[PDB]
């Protein structure tokens, strides 16, 4: 039912 | 490989605009307004089908624009190098005089992603009926940009398609009419 | 105007047949270059410019991060790959096919003919041209494979040939959403 987001690791 | 999804976002300074979206073999699933906040689909149905959360992709944006503060300065701030795009008009199907069309204007291998595209009609610039795509993504990078014009063949009537982009010397003008 | 910083991200998922296998791939750029990123095939953090090679130390050294990333094809890969297969991975639509000649001369002189393929998808497809029931394999030219950026593709495939009275020209498209190869012909 829901698309995933991927989340970015901060620099 | 039968399949790619790509999740493509990126944040733009000192412009300070952003985009969050998703992409499925070079077409558009859907794209976040960062203004509104809702989700957006490239098709009207894919709405029933799936559901993506507009607040993901915010908390990510704010994620690229921290890193890029950050290796902006850890690259003695060098700024990116404008590349002019290469554009391209073509209907959507085999032109039929007085039968509905589309004129697509196809803006591709250009950064930073930022243009001014505009639908000119013997001169005189039309807005009725017109749609776009936000930035799409390229394998070396860059982006493609799709414009839509929805119109009716004639023996008259001429059509432009205006890019404005820093890459340019000035705006660029790519032409269409009916033989 | 003045100069723009332009932060670019990439999440990447490569399918091969069905989910049996796939790859994840998190990509950082910064003005149009990629700077560091995460290979699922690699495990961990990479840099691909000296710009990353500390970051990627940092990194790296989160096991929980490491952890978290090698399981993304997954939780985020072959999950999104389900959530969407319906209606991206099994969408078909038919190709619109119209035959019609080009250019223009008098009889007895130079001629092309013109296959129009549009409106289908996936892009996939395959199109020839035939004579008489002999296929053509010379005068063909083809545009390729063209976008439209609205879920659908076209394509224009040309040939040229010196038309003769009482002849059959056929124009033929196998794609995935047609069980059996569809014609147009063209008679002179
Ligand atoms: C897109 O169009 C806008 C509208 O003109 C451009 O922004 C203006 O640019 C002029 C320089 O010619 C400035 O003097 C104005 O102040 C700008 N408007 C404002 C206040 O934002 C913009 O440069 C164009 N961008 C592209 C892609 O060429």
């Amino acid at each position: 039912q829901w698309i995933r987001v991927n989340i970015p690791k901060r620099i | 490989e039968e399949h790619v999804i790509i999740q493509a976002e990126f944040y733009l300074n000192p412009d300070q605009s952003g985009e969050f979206m998703f992409d499925f073999d070079g077409d558009e699933i859907f794209h976040v307004d960062m203004a509104k906040k809702e989700t957006v689909w490239r098709l009207e149905e894919f709405g029933r089908f799936a559901s993506f959360e507009a607040q993901g992709a915010l908390a990510n944006i704010a994620v690229d624009k921290a890193n890029l503060e950050i290796m902006t300065k850890r690259s003695n701030y060098t700024p990116i190098t404008n590349v002019p795009p290469e554009v391209t008009v073509l209907t959507n199907s085999p032109v039929e005089l007085r039968e509905p069309n589309v004129l697509i204007c196809f803006i591709d291998k250009f950064t930073p992603p930022v243009v001014n595209v505009t639908w000119l009609r013997n001169g005189k610039p039309v807005t009725t009926g017109v749609s776009e795509t936000v930035f799409l993504p390229r394998e070396d990078h860059l982006f493609r940009k799709f414009h839509y014009l929805p119109f009716l063949p004639s023996t008259e009537d001429v059509y432009d398609c205006r890019v404005e982009h820093w890459g340019l010397d000035e705006p660029l003008l790519k032409h269409w009419e009916f033989d | 105007t003045r100069p723009r910083f332009l932060e670019l991200l990439k999440s990447e998922c490569h399918f091969f047949n069905g989910t049996e296998r796939v790859r994840f791939l998190e990509r950082y750029f910064h003005n149009q270059e990629e700077f560091v990123r995460f290979d699922s095939d690699v495990g961990e953090y990479r840099a691909v410019t000296e710009l990353g090679r500390p970051v990627a130390e940092s990194w790296n050294s989160q096991k929980d991060l490491l952890e978290q990333k090698r399981g993304q094809v997954d939780t985020y890969c072959r999950h999104n790959y389900g959530v969407v297969e319906s209606f991206t991975v099994q969408r078909r639509v038919h190709p619109q096919v119209t035959v019609y000649p080009a250019k223009t001369q008098p009889l007895q002189h130079h001629n092309l003919l013109v296959c129009s393929v549009s409106g289908f998808y996936p892009g996939s497809i395959e199109v020839r041209w035939f004579r008489n029931g002999q296929e053509e394999k010379t005068g063909v030219v083809s545009t390729g494979l063209i976008h439209n950026g609205d879920w659908t593709f076209q394509t224009l495939v040309m040939l040229e040939t010196v038309p003769r009275s009482g002849e059959v020209y056929t124009c033929q498209v196998e794609h995935p959403s047609v069980t059996s190869p569809l014609t147009v012909e063209w008679r002179a």
